[PDB]
């Protein structure tokens, strides 16, 4: 199957900016590419089809170009209603495949996350399964990577992230990264550490606790 | 190129 | 045109996921597809068919499990997804794609989408545990605390702090379906650490489907 590689995963923009979203095909797909806008809880809406044709009722500041494997969606004068996620969709061959998405959000000054780590309470330890929560609070841009280190060793799997929508008041994001462990496996280690990387941080910030 | 009907 | 998905919102694992699409409608053939999208992910085209023949095209990532059909007399077309697992939890859209060759319009009609959740869980109220600000984090000026909300089904839960009087700095994360087949989330808030010790903090968790309400006081652990 062909697959689109969408870029960037998120893109920061101000009202009135000229903004570019790109889509890359693994194979040649001629001009059989479509652009979609999606708002939360809603179906994607078709903006551009056949690489450059504007769908009926769509505002004219949306435009598309490209052919072969490289395609571009341009929003000429971004308005507040343009803040959304955008997907490209190839229909050159079966199966139809979508790009990874581009969330366009409101630009604001860079804010490093404040990091906090929460050990499970004794009440939850007695229940047989515990959660360890690492919190990245009020940061910007959405850009964020969390690494888990237990007893000095990098760990992978288990951890799950959730993120809020861009905050209405300060335009920041917050992120939780949560480990879910049995009480036994939890007590089989001493030190739990989450290590956070962000543009607002010149070097990673680690917050850790000993059980 | 695929999966598009036609009405007349 | 308008499309509308219909069918159960909960499906037990290994069972068959079935949905109907009601198609509102003048001489031709439509391509009707099911496209699904899980939380935090891109949409996945599962398969489509032409309405005049019913000939199907299937995404290879499902082929054995997915079946599509349509009933022109009832203006319905159907999805069956066999032997589902928790990763088949998604919003399912039925979508119609057809060009009017008289007017040269393209037409791309989506239903509002049906969330389906694969789980063995029955309705259950949540368990709430405090996320206490650590004793040593008092060196800084801002403190963080929260509540972990878990083991409930179905969505939604609403979370408040101090019965609504605390809203500044509150962050309630989206719920995530756990491997247990039930939901978990955290709600946090940042407060002045100087207010720790003089201000009481309580998270209020409301779960209407089970008619359950839980309050949990969150205090520092003094050593």
């Amino acid at each position: 199957d062909i697959q689109m590689t969408q870029s960037p995963s998120s893109l920061s923009a101000s009202v009135g900016d000229r903004v570019t979203v790109t889509c890359r095909a693994s194979l040649d797909i001629n001009k059989d590419l479509n652009w979609y806008q999606q708002k939360p809880g809603k179906a994607p809406a078709l903006l551009i089809y056949a690489a450059s044709t504007l769908q009926t009722g769509v505002s004219s500041r949306f435009s598309g170009s490209g052919s072969g494997t490289q395609f571009t969606l341009t929003i000429s004068s971004l308005q507040p209603e343009d803040f959304a996620t955008y997907y490209c969709l190839q229909d050159y061959s079966f199966p139809l495949t979508f790009g990874g998405g581009t969330k366009i959000d409101l630009k604001r000054t860079v804010a490093a996350p404040s990091v906090f780590i929460f050990p499970p309470s004794e009440d939850q330890v007695k229940s047989g399964t515990v959660s360890v929560v690492c919190l990245l609070n009020n940061f910007y841009p959405r850009e964020a990577s969390v690494k888990w280190k237990v007893d000095g060793a990098l760990k992978t799997g288990n951890s799950q992230e959730s993120v809020t929508e861009q905050d209405s008041k300060d335009n920041t994001y917050s992120l939780s990264s949560t480990l879910t462990l049995s009480s036994t496996e939890y007590q089989s280690h001493k030190v739990y550490a989450c290590e956070v990387t962000h543009q607002g941080l010149s070097s990673p910030v680690t917050k850790s606790f000993n059980r | 190129a695929v999966g598009i009907g036609a009405v007349f | 045109v308008q499309l509308q998905e219909s069918g159960p919102g909960v499906v037990k694992p290994s069972e068959t996921l079935s949905l109907t699409c009601e198609v509102s409608l003048r001489v031709g053939s439509y391509y009707w597809s099911w496209i699904r999208q899980s939380q935090g992910q891109r949409p996945e085209w599962m398969g489509g068919l032409y309405s005049d023949t019913g000939n199907t095209d299937y995404n290879p990532s499902l082929k054995s499990r997915v079946s599509l059909s349509r009933d022109m007399s009832k203006k319905q077309f159907f999805l069956n997804l066999r032997s589902v697992t928790a990763t088949d939890t998604a919003v399912y859209f039925c979508v119609s794609r057809y060009v009017d060759h008289w007017t040269n319009r393209r037409f791309d009609v989506w239903g509002p989408g049906a969330q389906v959740t694969v789980t063995s869980a029955s309705t259950k109220g949540p368990s709430v545990f405090p996320l206490a600000p650590s004793s040593r984090s008092t060196s800084e000026s801002t403190a963080a605390l929260g509540c972990l909300v878990k083991d409930y089904f179905p969505e939604p839960v609403t979370v408040s702090w101090n019965s609504g009087s605390l809203t500044s700095g509150v962050h309630t994360f989206p719920a995530v379906l756990q491997s247990s087949g039930l939901y978990s989330l955290s709600s946090v808030v940042t407060v002045p650490s100087s207010s720790l010790g003089t201000q009481t903090y309580v998270c209020n968790v409301n779960h209407k489907p089970s008619n359950t309400k839980v309050d949990k006081r969150v205090e520092i652990k003094t050593c």
